[PDB]
């Protein structure tokens, strides 16, 4: 009974919190993985004469 | 920290001498050991090299067959034995710690030195001024020049610049030609190409006085400059 | 390829020191040890020489022992048992003087069946410890044993009693072509279960060196 | 005809060449491998490896084109460099079998004294008294057999046949083959009382494993060198006995176990993951 | 207690407003756009030093150096362009778990089952690397180490409790306790304003680092949990649990986003890691050998199949030139 207190006010804080769409939301992520490809070696293998390795 | 040389003193030619540098606050045997020494009225002059865990010796054309170094890591001491001395070796000797590793700043302490007076294709680096006057608070710029390009294959240019105040032992200014060294105020810069390099200070003040030097970490032997005199 | 052969040389000498500690820490014999509430397993400790792990180490005969409690850290022992995968033996400590106590031995039972088949222990040898024997003495003669034992059927007193707890034990593990149980009968005087650990460890030692070899 | 067994000759010397050069490189690269047991292992390597260099493609040139092509030099250096990777590889695999004995026997005892330092004496004392058996009687002519042919096939330049006399014939045959195999056997029977007794003492399905274990070490080592050791003596026992034919034979039967034995004692798991990342 | 079912239309009002704004996943959307294709990497290096079994690395900064501990006792530090060895530091306590690595590159830190952190210096004057601090206060096993600045740190351990320390002074300045079995893992946000946690609970926690309170509850997992990533952007973080699946969840949607698994697999995870474009995601297995996934289509890309036992940690740099992978076969190997 003493947690009992805590747990439901944590929840209740949890509660009130501003949810976005999930399509803007993988929108956002496919735009940052789009913008940034080039300066990924992984992705795209480079040169070996700017590998350092 | 400290590193303190005792064995000095007057010698006579062609004979031997047995110098020693006692070090504490330190991990002795995780530190390569140089030593460097400087003429009365000259610049200073690379000597011997020593390694850690004594697998590598390294000396001069002037000293070797007659000058040999050793270590003691249980006692923690340097050792440099002198066998036939010339009148050439007048000078007082330094004992440099030095540690090579990815990031590390080697020949950043030295000891204070003893004196040593007996009676009677290496790169070529060279100072374009003997002496330069400048008044307190103005900057100022020195250049060096070798004789060969410094800047190595894997990408650093092995140049450092040294100070050597009026009555005391050198220490490190910058390492690498761009690094600048621990304990030294930001005022102190250096830049340069190959074969052409320059170090600027800016708003001079004062104990900023004494002797810069440059000299190159490319192969051995290592090479001194002349060194600049900078005095008001 | 100036100033890199120093960092090599350092490299090397780093390599060479890492070398001389693994073959020094190698020919070391490391024991994990476990017990119960109140089971004797600080009792056992006594005889030796010697926060959430406790390390002890003996010396026997010219032979380096390392024992390891675990004990004292309590969490989900699913997430760090593994850690100890590789030891030389399980020292298992039961207490014989707690079969009418409370129900402690049958909980002492499930987790002795719990530990002895782990896949990580599938091929660990068990050297079993049981104490308070001078207690259970006198414990049994004016109690039933059929109390913890319900479907037991003999006489109550020490020389079989012993003997069929000492049977029950060795009805818990399933590979028994794999691993063997060393179970001992010892109480707080009588210092002689150093004996019976080199034994054990003799034994687990010579066994693998057999199977290294490919007989066995 | 001839172009078959040349052929499978050729093989021969390429499988030993491999799995030599293989166990060298994979003991010399890594340095997990560098264990106090690995370095005896290493020294059968080596004797193994010269047979596929300055022993094999000789006896080849010999054997194919009938004569000998060289004079006075090369038959002496070729058999000396024989003799001593023979008697080295044999004496290597009994130092071997003492050591698994040592092991099994008395664990934290043995392995308190075994030195690095230990090690080499005993690689190196075995490979220098399998010199002074090949080079010593050899190239001072020690062994000296007397009679016609001898002298005929000393005199000229073509005849680069192996001739020995009582002496050479016999102590030779003792010391490269017959003291190993009388320490090998004793060694491994004693091993067995106990890797038996600790088998029996659980309680015998997994008995099997061992005598099939045994049964290769010893049998691959024993049908490969037993018969040529055996007509060794019996030649010089009693002439008119055997042909050179046999005995060329029974040799060859004899160096195919050199190829052999990387196979068998060289079947740890660190050399399974070596020779898995050196061939890929 | 009314408390009880009070508690029960609480969590079921929060799932209520949790698939209402899910119209579509995150496919679908990424379906029109080309896939990556195949990924051929190679093990460039292989760094082998260690006589036991690996548990943790992090690399560093510079993207050049990084740092590995094993049961040996030992943690040492890598030059992973040279495979050179600049400093080894024996830890009292063998039994280590995790390690991290400063940002600024001064500091290193541990734990493991004795409970308690240790903060090592490794640019002394003295020219040896020192135990700079040793914090202590918790009751289980440290399970993993972040560094948030050259001062602070965040450390979860195996009490159910994670802690945020002040090392000048040594006591926890916050304690973060809202599970109910044993945290496994930990992963910074990029700009060190927050952080999440993943438990044994086959759950996450969102917490803030000023407030030391929990903002967000992830749900999904079967089994433990025992990697924990953040996205590049910041916005969206990945786990892997025992269930031999990962998932890709969303902090400004607050629930699951998408999940990674194959019908092979029957092993748990025990790492996860990002690439710098946020294209691909890495992750090692129980399988022995680790595997690249395509992070938009849900694709297997690769398998970086190399190590002889279960790879237990694994890293990309900060440049992504390469990617790291340690096992308890004894040896890391770095591809690119
Ligand atoms: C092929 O792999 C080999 C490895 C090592 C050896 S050696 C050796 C072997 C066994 C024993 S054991 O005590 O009988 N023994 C059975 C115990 C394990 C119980 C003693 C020595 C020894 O070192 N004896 C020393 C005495 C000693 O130092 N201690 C005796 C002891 O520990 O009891 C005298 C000695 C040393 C070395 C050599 C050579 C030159 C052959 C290397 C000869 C004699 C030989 C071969
Ligand atoms: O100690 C020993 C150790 C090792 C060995 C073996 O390696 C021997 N290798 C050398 C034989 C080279 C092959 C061709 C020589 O052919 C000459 C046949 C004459 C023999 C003969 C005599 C009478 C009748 C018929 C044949 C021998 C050892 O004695
Ligand atoms: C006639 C020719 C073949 C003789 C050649 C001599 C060679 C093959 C013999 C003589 C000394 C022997 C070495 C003795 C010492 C060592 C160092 C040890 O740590 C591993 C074995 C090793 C490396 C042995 C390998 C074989 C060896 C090198
Ligand atoms: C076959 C011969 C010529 C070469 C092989 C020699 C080795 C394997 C054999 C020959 C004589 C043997 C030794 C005989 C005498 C001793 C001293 C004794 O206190 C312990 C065993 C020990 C040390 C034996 C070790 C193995 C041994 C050294
Ligand atoms: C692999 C190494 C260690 C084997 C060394 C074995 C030594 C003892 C053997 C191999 C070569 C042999 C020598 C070979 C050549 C000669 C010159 C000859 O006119 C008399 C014998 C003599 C002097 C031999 C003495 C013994 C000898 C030196």
């Amino acid at each position: 009974i003493a947690q009992a207190r805590k747990l439901v006010e944590q929840l209740k804080m949890e509660a009130n919190i501003d949810r976005i769409k999930v399509s803007k939301a993988a929108a956002d992520l496919m735009a940052y993985c789009e913008a940034h490809a080039k300066e990924d070696p992984l992705l795209t293998p480079v040169p070996a004469s700017e590998n350092p390795f | 920290v400290q590193l303190v040389e005792s064995g000095g003193g007057l010698v006579q030619p062609g004979g031997s001498r047995k110098l020693s540098c006692s070090a504490s606050g330190f991990a002795f045997s995780s530190f390569g050991m140089h030593w460097v020494r400087q003429a009365p009225e000259k610049g200073l002059e690379w000597v011997a090299y020593i390694s850690s865990g004594s697998g590598t010796i390294y000396y001069a054309d002037t000293v070797k067959g007659r000058f040999t170094i050793s270590r003691d890591d249980p006692k923690n001491t340097l050792f440099l034995q002198m066998t036939s001395l010339r009148s050439e070796d007048t000078a007082m000797y330094y004992c440099v710690r030095s540690i090579y590793y990815y990031g590390s700043s080697p020949f950043d302490f030295w000891g204070q030195g003893t004196t040593l007076t007996v009676s009677s294709s290496d790169i070529v680096m060279t100072q374009a001024t003997s002496s330069v006057p400048v008044t307190p608070g103005e900057s100022v710029s020195i250049s060096c020049r070798s004789s060969k390009s410094l800047l190595h294959s894997n990408g650093n240019t092995y140049l450092y610049w040294f100070l050597q105040r009026p009555g005391q032992s050198p220490q490190l200014l910058i390492y690498r030609m761009s690094n600048l060294a621990s304990g030294v105020p930001d005022r102190f810069s250096g830049s340069g190409s190959g074969t052409a390099f320059t170090l600027t200070i800016s708003r001079l003040e004062a104990e900023d006085v004494g002797v810069y030097y440059c000299m190159q970490h490319l192969e051995y032997p290592l090479t001194f400059g002349a060194g600049t005199k900078l005095e008001l | 390829s100036a100033e890199d052969k120093a960092a090599v040389e350092r490299s090397k000498m780093i390599d060479r020191n890492l070398r001389e500690d693994g073959e020094k820490a190698a020919r070391e014999v490391k024991l994990l040890l476990l017990g119960a509430g109140e089971s004797g397993k600080s009792t056992i400790v006594k005889q030796m020489k010697i926060t959430g792990i406790v390390e002890t180490h003996f010396t026997f005969k010219d032979l380096h022992f390392k024992m390891f409690d675990v004990g004292g850290q309590r969490s989900e022992r699913k997430k760090w048992i593994h850690c100890f995968e590789g030891v030389t033996a399980i020292i298992f400590c039961v207490a014989l003087s707690d079969y009418d106590l409370v129900n402690r031995m049958h909980e002492s039972m499930k987790l002795f069946d719990s530990i002895c088949n782990n896949k990580w222990f599938t091929d660990t040898s068990i050297i079993l410890f049981l104490n308070k024997k001078d207690l259970f003495e006198e414990k049994i003669k004016k109690s039933p044993l059929t109390i913890c034992y319900p479907e037991y059927a003999g006489s109550n007193t020490y020389e079989e009693a012993a003997a069929y707890i000492q049977c029950q034990f060795e009805d818990l593990n399933k590979r028994k072509d794999t691993k063997e149980i060393y179970t001992h009968f010892t109480c707080a005087t009588d210092t002689k279960n150093v004996q019976f650990v080199f034994d054990a460890v003799t034994d687990v030692i010579i066994k693998n060196n057999l199977k290294d070899c490919g007989l066995f | 005809w001839v172009v078959g067994m040349g052929i499978v000759m050729s093989l021969i010397v390429l499988a030993i060449v491999f799995g030599n050069v293989l166990v060298i490189t994979a003991i010399a690269k890594f340095e997990r491998l560098q264990t106090v047991t690995n370095y005896f292992i290493t020294s059968l390597a080596c004797a193994d490896l010269v047979m596929g260099l300055a022993v094999v493609p000789f006896g080849a040139a010999h054997i194919l084109t009938k004569t000998w092509t060289f004079g006075n030099f090369w038959c002496e250096f070729w058999t000396s460099i024989d003799v001593l990777c023979v008697t080295a590889s044999i004496e290597t695999l009994c130092v071997i079998a003492v050591d698994r004995y040592f092991a099994i026997t008395s664990p934290f005892k043995y392995q308190s004294l075994l030195t690095k330092n230990k090690a080499r004496v005993i690689i190196l004392m075995v490979w220098i008294v399998s010199g002074l058996t090949s080079f010593l009687p050899i190239q001072m002519h020690w062994y000296r057999a007397t009679h016609q042919e001898a002298i005929n096939c000393y005199a000229e330049e073509t005849c680069c046949d192996f001739f020995t006399n009582q002496a050479y014939a016999i102590a030779s045959s003792i010391v490269s083959f017959y003291v190993p195999l009388v320490i090998m056997v004793f060694v491994y029977s004693r091993v067995f009382q106990e890797a038996k007794r600790q088998l029996q003492k659980i309680d015998c399905l997994k008995e099997h494993k061992a005598l099939k274990t045994l049964g290769i070490i010893m049998g691959t080592f024993t049908l490969c060198w037993l018969p040529f050791f055996i007509v060794n003596i019996v030649h010089v026992i009693q002439d008119n006995l055997i042909r050179k034919e046999v005995y060329i034979l029974l040799n060859w039967i004899g160096y195919v176990n050199s190829g052999f034995n990387p196979l068998i004692y060289c079947r740890s798991p660190d050399f399974r993951i070596a020779f898995q990342e050196l061939l890929c | 207690d009314q408390l009880r079912q009070e508690a029960e239309q609480l969590k079921n009002q929060i799932r209520d407003a949790r698939k209402a704004c899910a119209d579509a996943t995150l496919s679908q959307i990424t379906n029109n756009i080309d896939p990556v294709g195949r990924i051929q990497m190679r093990t460039r290096r292989t760094l082998r030093g260690h006589l036991a079994k690996i548990y943790a690395m992090h690399w560093g900064t510079d993207s050049r150096l990084l740092v590995s501990a094993s049961q040996d006792g030992k943690l040492i530090i890598w030059d992973s362009y040279t495979t050179n060895k600049v400093h080894a530091i024996p830890l009292r306590s063998s039994w280590v778990m995790t390690c991290a690595y400063a940002p600024s590159g001064n500091y290193v830190a541990c734990g493991g089952l004795d409970n308690i952190c240790s903060i090592y210096n490794l640019k002394t004057r003295e020219g040896n690397v020192r135990v700079s601090r040793e914090l202590a206060g918790h009751t289980g096993y440290l399970s993993c180490c972040r560094f948030l600045d050259d001062n602070q740190i965040v450390t979860s351990s195996g009490d159910t409790t994670c802690a945020l320390w002040d090392i000048e002074t040594g006591q926890q300045t916050t304690t973060f306790t809202g599970h109910t079995g044993d945290v496994m893992s930990l992963s910074l946000a990029p700009d060190t304003r927050l952080f999440v946690s993943g438990a044994c609970d086959a759950s996450a926690k969102l917490w803030d680092v000023r407030e030391g309170m929990c903002r967000q509850t992830f749900t999904g997992h079967e089994s433990d949990i025992n990697a924990i990533c953040f996205f590049p952007n910041g916005n969206a973080f990945a786990t892997g649990s025992d269930d031999a699946t990962c998932r890709l969840f969303d902090l400004r949607a607050d629930q699951e986003l998408m999940t990674y698994s194959h019908d092979n697999i029957i092993c748990g995870i025990t790492s996860v890691s990002f690439s710098k474009s946020g294209r691909l995601l890495l992750a090692g297995y129980d399988d022995f050998n680790c595997n690249v996934w395509d992070a938009l289509k849900a694709d297997r890309a690769g398998v970086l199949a190399g190590h002889d036992n279960r790879v237990s940690c694994l890293g990309v740099t900060d440049d992504g030139m390469a990617v790291a992978t340690g096992s308890w076969d004894s040896f890391l190997k770095i591809w690119n």
